[PDB]
C-alpha cells in the first residue's frame, strides 16, 4: 500500500521541534535532547578514537 | 654521639608525621569525598534544628575557604574529635531491620518526587543550552575533522560502490548471452 | 583477505567444508596432495570437497546492519543503568548509617543542653 | 527469569560461577572485557569461567504505527534512564549535606561537656 | 560455521532519517520487482 501510494510513513521530528518556557510533555522533550546530546558526543568520541583507520580498512 | 644525616631524617619524619595529624583532622566530609556559599540561605533557614542547622552553616563556610571567611580557630581537634567519637558510639538485629525500614521509605520519598516533575523548567533547558553549546560545537569539530578525512575517503568508498553496480549489470547481460 | 596456511593475500581463494576458513588455491591443493586433510581441524578433505547465484547485493554499509546496531546502543545503555544502580545501593547504604548516627548522636545533644544548663541552673542558685 | 544487569528475559543466559547470578552472554562479557570481575560481588573471574545456562513470542496486535511505537519506546528509555541519574546524583549531594552536620555536631559536643566539666568544678567548690 | 562498517559522522538519524529510507527502499523495490 505504501509503495502504490508512493507515500511514506511520517517520523517524530518532534526534537528538533522543542522550545523554552513551555508545559510539562516539552519538559519531557528538553530532558531528551540532553540525553541526546549525551549519546551524540559519546558517539563522535568513539569514531575519533578509532580514526580514519577504521574508514581505510573497510 | 655522632649523627649524621639523621636529624634530617629526623626533621623529614616528624614533618611527615604533623602533616598526617592536620591532613586527617582538618574535615571529615572534606577528606573522604564530595557548594555555593549563601548567607542568604543561613539566614532564611534560622526559623529547622535551630541551633544545629546555624553551627553546621557556619561550618560549612569556613571548610568551604558574597563569602566572608571568619574562623580556622576550629579544626588540635584529633584527640577530642576521638573520644567524642567513642562516647557516641557506646549511647548507639533490630537496629538493623529500622535501618533498613527507614531506607525503603526514604526510597520511596525519593521516586515520589522525581515522579511528580517529569521555575523548575527554566534551569532545564538552560542546562541543554549550555550542552547544546558545548556538545554541538563539539560534535561540529569532531564532524569537520572526521569530515575533511573521511569525505575524501567516502569517495574513495562510494564511487567504488557504483563499480560494482556496473560489474553486476554487466555479469547478468553475460551470463544471459552465455 | 588472508590465507590462514601462509599469511598472503589469495589470489585464488577455495573456502573448504570442513572447517570454514578461506585457503589459497595452489597452496591448500598441495596441502591435499600431502595428506587428505584439511590444514586447521585436521579433518579430511578432498580436492573435490574444497570449492571456489542471481539476487544482486551490495556492499556493508550503516536494514540489518542498522538493526544489529541498535543492539549496541542499548546493550551499551543497559550497562550505563548497572553503573547508577550500583551506586546507589552504596550511597543509600551510607546514607542509612548516617542518618542513623545521627538520629542516635541528637539524642545525646539533647541531654547535654539539658544537663550543662541545668547544672548552670543549679549553681548559680546556690 | 531477569538478568541481573539489564533485567531483560536472557535470550542466551550464562551464570557466574563465583557468585550466583545468571548473567546474559553479551553484557558479561563487556564487564568482562573491561575489568576481570563480577559485577555483583568483584570476585575475580573471567570468560571461560562462564557456564551457559520459556521463550514465549510477543504478538503485538493486529506497521506504520509500529513504527511511532518504536519511536515512543526510545523516548521513553531515555527518560527513565535520565531521571535515574539526577536522582543518584541528589541522593549522594543530599548524603553529603548530611556528613558535615554529623561532623560539626560531634565538635558542638566538645564545648557543651566543657561547660559541664566546668560547672561539676564550681559544684565541688 | 570480520567485516567493518564506518558509520557516518551524522549519526537522532538513525532513528528518523536511516530507519525510513530503509523501509522506502524496500518498499519501493519489491513493488517494482513485482512490475517487473
Amino acid at each position: 500500500a505504501l509503495y502504490t501510494e508512493y507515500l511514506k510513513q511520517r517520523n517524530n521530528k518532534k526534537r528538533r521541534t522543542p522550545d523554552f518556557n513551555d508545559d510539562d510533555d516539552t519538559l519531557f522533550l528538553e530532558e531528551y535532547r540532553r540525553k541526546y546530546p549525551r549519546i551524540d558526543t559519546s558517539r563522535y568520541i568513539p569514531n575519533e578514537s578509532s580514526e580514519v583507520s577504521l574508514l581505510g580498512i573497510v | 654521639l655522632t649523627p649524621k644525616e639523621l636529624l634530617p631524617h629526623d626533621s623529614g619524619q616528624e614533618d611527615n608525621e604533623r602533616s598526617n595529624i592536620k591532613s586527617g583532622k582538618q574535615l571529615k566530609s572534606r577528606i573522604r569525598k564530595f557548594f555555593a556559599s549563601l548567607p542568604s540561605p543561613k539566614n532564611d533557614f534560622e526559623i529547622l534544628s535551630e541551633d544545629e542547622k546555624e553551627e553546621d552553616a557556619e561550618i560549612a563556610e569556613y571548610e568551604k575557604e558574597e563569602d566572608n571567611f571568619i574562623e580556622p580557630p576550629s579544626q588540635d581537634a584529633p584527640r577530642v574529635s576521638l573520644v567524642a567519637v567513642p562516647l557516641a558510639y557506646s549511647t548507639l538485629k533490630n537496629n538493623p531491620q529500622s535501618a533498613i525500614d527507614n531506607k525503603y521509605n526514604l526510597l520511596v520519598a525519593n521516586a515520589i518526587n522525581k515522579e511528580p516533575h517529569m521555575e523548575s523548567r527554566m534551569q532545564h533547558i538552560t542546562q541543554g543550552r549550555t550542552s547544546m553549546k558545548i556538545q554541538f560545537k563539539t560534535a561540529m569539530p569532531p564532524t569537520e575533522v572526521l569530515l575533511e578525512s573521511i569525505q575524501s575517503k567516502v569517495e574513495s568508498i562510494e564511487q567504488l560502490q557504483r563499480k560494482l553496480q556496473h560489474v553486476q549489470p554487466l555479469e547478468q547481460q553475460n551470463n544471459e548471452m552465455c | 583477505m588472508l590465507c590462514a596456511i601462509s599469511g598472503k593475500v589469495p589470489r585464488r581463494p577455495v573456502l573448504s567444508p570442513k572447517s570454514r576458513t578461506i585457503f589459497e588455491k595452489s597452496l591448500l591443493e598441495q596441502y591435499v596432495k600431502d595428506t587428505g586433510n584439511d590444514p586447521i581441524t585436521n579433518e579430511p578433505l578432498s580436492i573435490e570437497e574444497i570449492v571456489e547465484s542471481a539476487q544482486q547485493a551490495s556492499l556493508t554499509e550503516s536494514i540489518p546492519n542498522l538493526l544489529t546496531s541498535l543492539q549496541n546502543e542499548w546493550d551499551a545503555i543497559m550497562l550505563e543503568n548497572f553503573k547508577l544502580r550500583s551506586t546507589l545501593d552504596s550511597l543509600t547504604k551510607k546514607l542509612s548509617t548516617v542518618m542513623y548516627e545521627r538520629d542516635a548522636a541528637k539524642l545525646v545533644a539533647a541531654q547535654l543542653l539539658m544537663e550543662k544548663n541545668e547544672d548552670s541552673k543549679d549553681l548559680p542558685k546556690s
